[PDB]
């Protein structure tokens, strides 16, 4: 729980507990007992909805797909949806197991195949690579139940990179890849239907659990433009001859006059 | 009286022409609708000292700070940052002094 | 068999529920956990860090670094220099660390630290009155109306910063993040106490401000943030 | 507190500020 | 009855899950288990056996036994004789026992043993430098650039074989099986240290190579193998 | 797995059942519980408070304050002044606190307190006979037929109020709220015992009445109330 | 009496007249 | 660890290199 308010009477001190210095890079220790005369207040309030396990462990939508010809394909990434991407980019390194719930409006018999990295995924339904001996696969009927499975921490590191300031190739290379694109791939999920009846919309709701967040970062103050790319200059119109202008898409609102709000 | 958009920063190019624009501001008329005295808003002080920032009057209650070219902005020598203070004052008289920090860019 | 029943709320997929799930890839040994410096366990520890309030968000200065400071001068009469309305949905607070953490939560309860720093030369001095009008009170528009609230008076010399602890004064136990008239937080106003006297006649100072959370600050009801949009598809 | 799947990853959700706000020497 | 709930992932058939199933044919007594020699409990024990690398896979020698050896001779200048890129998806390693075990797993972590044997007569001698360039380094193309890495120098006499332990040098904790540029394993290169001197002027030697796993080698993330295809139906 | 069965009444949503439900918003800390005066744990404690019977509900006085009292005078012969039929569905009782609590329940069992107060000047005196005819008996229409039941005789002076305890006299263990002929509760009738003698010839007094529950009163079979309607949609 | 969801709000239904009927001094 | 079907075949998955890699005398 949060600390209680301590009582404080009138104080005439020579060491001020309210004159600090912003330049030292340390935040203030100032409580309300320094500035005013407080009373005792029993504070039973908690921040148990603000820890990383409760802040991030909520089952956000990570990706949408649409079955075109009884087939969908989604590579596992938190990068297509901006609301979970902002919450992950609060931090630099995140180590989490993830449970994956599939919400499909298809009626019939579906198959998910978690293709691990390094092999060819099935390029269609009725493909031969759906018949696999070792690729973990999930058969389910979407009526009477949603499927759910935990993918553990598959990292090649102690944590996932939310941000990477590096490249996968040395200096002389030409197809260099900035960012977190080469550092980790969580496989992909290949969807197919063995029936035909219902709809085509497949939603993938992924919940991070057993989370360990490692370096805090500023929350993003601009809308995302691409994925794996951290850009924020939105190029809105490609056709018309205002093409090379770039919107900013930030959230800082303006007030008409300071000292009047 | 209030000076709209002044606590602010303007930007002039280095070799700017006499008559260029360096900030556009306004004045809200204090809910009595008493207009500005026509010699005003002025520039009382500058931070190092400065001419060639003369406040002009655009169409309406909107004004503008304009280099008149009585002093040349030379960034390779000094000074490169000025803090002019703009002094609106109306007919009944309730003054408002507000600062325009003017920087000089480097044309190269 | 053993008589069971499936009451309402059994075959439902709630996103925020806590359930166990079958481990795909069994026998998977994760990579080992090393000591990485800086581990954060609670996002309130991000909210408790001093972060600069964009106190000059006017329509020219946004998009520039000069929206984080206001410019003060030597005046004769006392002027209201700056007003921060104590709202976590106001763009002054909601773009900081404290505000962008507290904008995820529908309620908040605690005290705010607001630290003002004056960047000027070593000869400029000044006294400022930083007043917090409690909720229910009008914005003061006079220093005699502002000194009746929670205020501090800070001198300028040998250290540029001073912290006003905006205390937790409220009727209810929690204050709403999106500010309304029922749970409004009040206002913080910066005044000239005696002046700002620089070593020249037209000299200036640049007052910044940072905000953070006190240790007794709490949040609840985690919600979406209004500080994030998505209008296009990220491809 | 039962683990119905006999795996550590299969469980539910699991459970100091001064590294920030005062990172001094 | 007793209140139960069926959360998500209950009526799902995952292939890699571990569940109990009703025994069809109850009362069935299986035939007795006798001691058959050679029982294998872990496929890494298959991966730890020395198996010949097809080091001469060029477009004429594949499909023949002569793809398992290269031919060396007496040269004046030092030449790079053989390069094995340390990839478990390269056809040099992926067709061995170690590589066809490790191609079932998406990641691997450990050390490689590579043992070179020179088949020649009892009078041919020679010294070879077998260098392992660590990851991030270019393929050497000079012996002075190759001797700066993990190398061994082996003489030829009274025993034909010598083992270079390719050590586990990597940034991450696991290396990807399908080789990319982020987790590449480096290169193993065979050089002439002093020569290969046979008892005649045009004499030759035949260098083979075997690879295996060290005891500290681990694998994870069992996947399909790319070393198996099915294009027709087996009837 | 473990053999279970889902008997009838498992996948049903009964409104009045008692089940556990998954907490949406987990980690939510509610606001603290303070001591608010007057906490009510049982709606019978609302039913046990004296509340005025509208004893003059005739077609002119309803909608007015003058439906809560009747006017008495000096008469020669004894007249039946007031009849309250002991029904919790009668509009006399059903609009009180006791009756609007007991109209939520299909059965009730206990004793009624009925307290009559005469508002007049300090010189008006009078004696009244307040008789309770038990169930099965006709409404008396004579004081000699009314004094054979459960009655009290109250004088007027120095205190204006007097309570008749309508006792629990019934064949069954519970009486129906909507009154029928099988479980009717009987009648309460107010008579002149000797007169009402005011200090003038045409003087008057104003008799009110309140009703409440005795401590031994019980209710069961919670149902809808007939004292509430909804014909339009509340927007 | 088992709490199947490990929460206090997730439970079922939980379990003096004289503040009324005699509020005297 | 319960056996829900009372059979040994009905259960789930159950649980030295030197016979290879050194089969010498
Ligand atoms: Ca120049
Ligand atoms: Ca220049």
């Amino acid at each position: 729980v949060v600390p209680d308010t301590k009582p404080s009477g009138p104080q005439h001190t020579t060491k001020p507990s309210i004159l600090g210095a912003m330049e030292i890079g340390a935040s203030s220790n100032a409580t309300p007992e320094s500035t005013i005369e407080t009373r005792y207040v029993y504070n039973t309030n908690t921040n148990a909805e603000a820890d990383v396990e409760m802040f991030l462990g909520r089952s956000a939508l990570w990706g949408k797909v649409t079955l075109t010809r009884q087939y969908a394909k989604w590579e596992i990434n938190f990068q297509e949806q901006a609301h979970i991407r902002k919450k992950f980019e609060f931090f630099t390194y995140l180590r989490f197991d993830m449970e994956v719930t599939i919400v499909t409006n298809n009626k019939g018999l579906m198959q998910i195949m978690f293709v691990p990295p390094g092999i060819d995924h099935p390029e269609t339904h009725d493909d031969r690579k759906w018949d696999s001996a070792s690729n973990p696969s999930v058969f389910f009927q979407p009526k009477s139940g949603f499927p759910r499975f935990t993918i553990p921490f598959t990292g090649l590191a102690s944590a996932y990179y939310m941000f990477y300031d590096g490249y996968d190739k040395p200096k002389g290379s030409d197809n260099n890849e900035y960012g977190i694109a080469p550092t980790n791939d969580m496989g992909l999920l290949c969807f197919r239907t063995l029936d035909n009846s219902g709809g085509n919309d497949v939603k993938i709701y992924v919940k991070p659990k057993h989370i360990t967040a490692w370096v805090p970062r500023p929350p993003r103050a601009t809308q995302y433009t691409h994925k794996y790319s951290t850009n924020y200059h939105y190029k809105p119109n490609s056709s018309g001859p205002d093409e090379h202008v770039l919107k900013d898409r930030h959230f800082i609102k303006t007030r008409p006059l300071i000292s009047s709000a | 009286l209030h000076l709209i958009l002044l606590p602010a920063t303007g930007n002039v190019a280095e070799n700017s022409p006499p008559g260029t624009s360096v900030h556009k501001f306004s004045v809200k008329l204090s809910a009595s609708l008493s207009p500005v005295i026509p010699g005003f808003p002025q520039i009382v002080n500058s931070n190092p000292l400065t001419e060639a920032f003369r406040v002009n009057w655009l169409s309406g209650t909107y004004f503008e700070v304009v280099t008149t070219g009585m002093e040349q902005l030379d960034f390779e020598t000094g000074p490169n940052i000025f803090d002019l203070q703009i002094y609106v004052k109306d007919e009944v008289g309730v003054t408002d002094l507000q600062v325009l920090t003017v920087q000089v860019t480097d044309v190269n | 068999g053993l008589p069971t029943r499936l009451p309402s709320g059994s075959q439902q997929f709630m996103t925020t529920e806590d359930e166990q799930s079958p481990n795909i890839l069994p026998g998977f040994h994760p990579s080992k956990k090393i000591h990485i410096p800086g581990m954060i366990t609670n996002v309130m520890h991000m909210a408790r860090v001093d972060s600069f309030i964009p106190i000059n968000n006017i329509q020219g200065e946004v998009g520039k670094v000069s929206m984080y400071y206001i410019t003060v001068t030597k005046k004769t009469v006392t002027e209201r220099i700056l007003v921060l309305p104590l709202e976590m949905s106001n763009t002054l607070f909601a773009t900081t660390l404290l505000g962008e953490v507290l904008n995820y939560y529908a309620n908040w309860s605690g005290s705010i630290t607001i630290t003002f720093m004056c960047v000027c030369d070593a000869f400029s001095t000044g006294k400022f009155l930083v007043a917090y009008t409690p909720p229910g009170g009008k914005l003061p528009e006079d220093r005699k109306q502002a000194m009746l609230g929670v205020h501090i008076i800070w001198d300028l010399g040998l250290q540029s910063s001073c912290t006003i602890v905006v205390p937790w004064i409220s009727s209810g136990f929690y204050r709403r993040t999106k500010a309304d008239s029922f749970t409004h937080g009040g206002y913080v106003s910066l005044w000239y106490q005696t002046a700002f006297v620089p070593p020249v006649s037209g000299g200036t100072g640049s007052i910044l401000a940072t905000c953070s959370a006190c240790p007794d600050m709490s949040v609840r009801m985690l919600r979406d943030s209004p500080m994030m949009e998505q209008k296009n598809e990220l491809q | 507190n039962i683990n119905y799947y006999k795996d550590s990853a299969s469980s539910g959700l699991s459970r100091d500020p001064s590294k920030f706000t005062q990172p001094l020497v």
